[PDB]
């Protein structure tokens, strides 16, 4: 006591910040682990891209809605979406079960979220921005996209759809 | 006096969680990705 | 001229108990929504109703940006402004300078204020985070640069009375308390800069009409800068209560000088550079920028994690001491019926899972299930919802004795218990249906309860949601009677005031010499702490700044 406990104490201390750093890099181990599988796409573009939200309704790939869904090697799909104040284009999101997808995602206003209900495409819709996320569907159906993120007041009714066909 | 069970009880119980959190995502991640 | 003897020869009291009532009071407004907010969640619509109660209040959001803004930046920074300046002094029974700290003062309550009321006339719920391009009052913007920069004040105000003792008892080491707060409100300098780019920089031009957009990137890179820490700057000024106080309300003693000034030289170490995890769901920031800040915030879970057994190990010693005996024994032993104690220990278990809870948000990848759901402030409320404020709280209950004089009377010893248990059961009971939720893809800031129809799963955590809701109700108001009730009452008995504030010991240490000097190396690692900030919002910062690109600010609520 008062001295005999501190050799011990010290030393445990020790096994602790040993035992913690291990666990830990056991972590950064399957973390990294993850960045070498396909799994790693829902991990935005690293790489800026700038545009611009006023234009960018009017003109771009965000201009016409038509033109969302756009072929690009025979399994990969640019899929221009404008996320924006309290709903999504386009509505729904019509896409092919068991191919590549490749969201191209921006804002004309405020920064929306971009959830897709059933994933890891997961990440933030900034205006002056392209956000270049990839996933690859895998069973037909529908998948909701919910905003998470405070677009303000529609924003608890800023969901959206995409449905992949069979 | 001697072997401290308390704190370690402890320390392990909090490992056990950031174990049973972790991997508990994890595969979460996975069961979406 | 003063009828308590006081403010005439040992008043930094006086500052203190300001710093504090504002605080508290603060505290006492924004959390007034908090059950709201809950039932919210819980999937009640508590709005129509807090509405008439409050006729000011215009939006859900409104509230929630109250509720934030009230709680978790003004609350915590009064905090740490009364802790981390009222206990370094004393450690030192010495006088902080008193033109400043009352500047300090009146500084933060302009501010307050000068923000505030942009805030309940609903002309800025953009949310504690203010993201641009949504656009605020300039008076939000302004209110709060001012506020803050008046811990810019108490920065020195401290380290002033570092300066003086130092010179003056010299070649000898700052005890624990002023060596913390010193690498404390030094780490918090290098932070504070992030924000305040973001404000001189870009919110402030922007908002008094004077650009007319920001760029959205580096507008929440810079946030995001101090955005961090500043959480790590709420829970330090309760981690030095913890560190160098509960044990002796335990009724025992700190086992260790060093692990306690070196769980704090992580802190400024490691703190600031890692505001990418609150990022790695952003676009147009190099994937392993975010892989690294991944490896930074991990290597500082390591002082909290390695603190959980620093004071773990005192309160084992302490229930032995006073009577403890099995595996766990020496628990039953600690002062359960006192509240300085209860209260932090309480906020320490709840601490648990919340640890586990931000360290998954840290593994990069894991983070894009959860990024934005429940889970968030679910984690977050575990942290300083229950820690920091338990702790924040549990030290009234012997920092209002010393700082009044005024004593707590065994009315509201008992009453104080009832609060407190009576909450901490709430942040879990809530916490679980939060992270439950979240898990569920539930996002978060987010009126559910207006879409009624939408998240049907979510069932449940959604009782438990509403639960807490009615039961964090309870006890919030209890902790008025209690907060106002333990101040009301003109019965002041000073003898108590006299304050000898409950400092613990240390099992004086072995290698305490030739190692917590290296410890004590304050300004080198000052400015290992500024070398580190250089390199993480180093190629980052730059870039984006060669190809900035402001857009109009819109209003949409
Ligand atoms: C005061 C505050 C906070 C501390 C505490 C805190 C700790 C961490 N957090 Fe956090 N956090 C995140 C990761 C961490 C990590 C890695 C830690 C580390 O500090 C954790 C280390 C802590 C531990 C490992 C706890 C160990 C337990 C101990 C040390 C006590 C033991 C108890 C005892 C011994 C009692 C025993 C006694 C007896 C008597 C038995 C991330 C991701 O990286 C996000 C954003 C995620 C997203 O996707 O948006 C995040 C979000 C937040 C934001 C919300 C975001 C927003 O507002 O937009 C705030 C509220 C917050 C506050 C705080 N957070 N955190
Ligand atoms: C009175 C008990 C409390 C209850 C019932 C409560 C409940 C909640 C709920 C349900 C949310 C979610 C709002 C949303 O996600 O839309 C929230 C937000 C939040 N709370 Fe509270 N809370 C309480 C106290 C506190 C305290 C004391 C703090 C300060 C440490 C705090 C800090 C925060 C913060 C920082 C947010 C998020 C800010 C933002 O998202 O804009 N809460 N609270
Ligand atoms: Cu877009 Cu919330
Ligand atoms: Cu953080």
């Amino acid at each position: 006591d008062e001295h005999k406990a501190h050799k011990a104490i010290l030393a445990y201390e020790k096994g602790w910040l040993a035992f913690s750093l291990a666990m830990l890099f056991v972590f950064i181990a399957l973390i990294a682990y993850t960045l070498a599988t396909h799994t790693a796409g829902v991990i935005p573009a690293g790489k800026l891209e700038r545009v611009d939200p006023t234009t960018v309704r009017q003109e771009g790939p965000w201009a016409d809605p038509a033109q969302a869904v756009v072929q690009t090697g025979p399994n990969q799909y640019t899929v221009y979406v404008l996320a924006f104040a309290f709903g999504y284009q386009p509505n729904p999101i019509e896409v092919p079960q068991g191919a590549e997808i490749v969201f191209k995602i921006t804002s004309p206003d405020v920064i929306h979220g971009f959830h897709v209900e059933g994933t890891n495409i997961n990440v933030e819709v900034l205006p002056g921005e392209v956000s270049t996320v990839r996933y690859t569907f895998k069973r037909p159906g529908e998948y909701r996209i919910i905003c998470n993120q405070y677009c303000g007041l529609g924003h608890q009714n800023m969901f959206g759809t995409i449905v992949v066909k069979e | 006096e001697e072997k401290p069970k308390g704190a370690l009880a402890v320390i392990l119980v909090l490992t056990l969680t950031i174990l049973v959190f972790w991997l508990g995502v994890y595969a979460v991640f996975f069961a979406r990705g | 001229s003063e009828i308590s003897r006081v403010y005439e020869a040992y008043p930094e009291k006086k500052a203190t108990l300001y710093f504090l009532v504002l605080g508290f009071l603060a505290l006492i407004v924004g959390s007034l929504f908090g059950p709201f907010q809950a039932l919210n969640y819980g999937n009640v619509d508590a709005y129509p109703l807090l509405k008439r109660l409050l006729p000011f209040v215009q939006s859900y959001y409104q509230g929630l940006t109250l509720h934030g803004v009230l709680n978790a930046i003004v609350f915590t920074q009064l905090f740490a402004q009364a802790i981390m300046v009222y206990l370094p002094a004393r450690e030192l029974n010495m006088r902080p300078n008193m033109g400043l700290m009352w500047l300090s003062w009146w500084m933060a309550f302009i501010g307050l204020v000068v923000a505030a009321l942009p805030l309940l006339a609903n002309e800025a719920t953009v949310l504690y985070t203010f993201y641009p391009p949504l656009k605020g009052h300039w008076a939000f913007y302004l209110g709060a640069s001012v506020f803050v920069l008046s811990t810019w004040v108490s920065i020195y105000i401290v380290l002033d009375l570092w300066r003086r003792w130092k010179a003056a008892n010299p070649g000898k080491v700052t005890p624990l308390v002023t060596y913390m707060a010193v690498v404390f409100w030094l780490m918090w300098f290098l932070a504070s800069l992030g924000l305040v780019l973001e404000a001189v920089l870009f919110l402030l031009p922007w908002s008094f009409g004077l650009v007319e957009g920001v760029d959205p990137l580096v507008a929440r890179t810079l946030f995001w800068w101090t955005g961090h820490p500043i959480v790590y700057f709420w829970l330090l000024p309760a981690y030095a209560i913890i560190y160098t106080i509960l044990p002796k309300q335990a009724g025992g003693r700190l086992v260790s000088d060093p692990m306690a000034r070196l769980a704090f030289l992580l802190f400024l170490l490691l703190s600031t550079p890692v505001g990418f995890h609150h990022q790695f769901a952003d676009p147009g920031i190099d994937p392993t920028w975010k892989m690294i800040h991944s490896v930074l915030t991990l290597f500082v879970a390591v002082p909290s994690l390695m603190t959980a057994f620093t004071v773990a190990a005192s309160l084992e010693f302490a229930g032995r001491l006073r009577g403890g005996r099995g595996l766990f024994g020496w628990i039953r032993a600690l002062p359960w019926d006192n509240p300085a104690f209860v209260a932090p220990v309480l906020g320490l278990l709840g601490f648990i899972p919340g640890g586990a809870g931000g360290i998954v948000n840290a593994s990069f990848t894991l983070d894009y299930v959860v990024h934005n759901t429940a889970w968030v402030p679910g984690h977050f409320h575990l942290q300083v919802a229950s820690l920091v404020t338990l702790t924040a709280m549990g030290s009234l209950y012997w920092l209002l004795p010393n700082l009044t004089g005024k004593p707590i009377s065994d009315a509201q010893r008992r009453l104080g218990l009832a609060v407190v248990w009576l909450w901490f059961l709430g942040m879990m009971i809530m916490a679980v249906g939060l992270h439950w939720a979240g898990l569920l893809n539930v996002p978060r800031r987010a009126y559910i309860a207006q879409v009624p129809d939408a998240y049907p799963h979510a069932a449940v955590p959604m009782v438990f949601n509403v639960l807490a809701g009615i039961v964090l109700l309870v006890a919030l108001l209890l902790f008025i009677y209690g907060l106002f009730s333990v101040l009301l009452s003109r019965e002041r008995k000073p003898e108590l005031a006299e304050a000898p504030l409950p400092f613990a010991e240390v099992i004086s240490g072995p290698e305490d010499r030739r190692l917590v000097l290296a410890m004590d190396r304050i300004g080198f690692w000052f400015a290992v702490a500024a070398i580190l900030v250089v390199l993480a919002y180093g190629p980052t910062l730059v870039q984006l700044f060669g190809h900035l690109n402001p857009v109009p600010g819109w209003r949409l609520w």
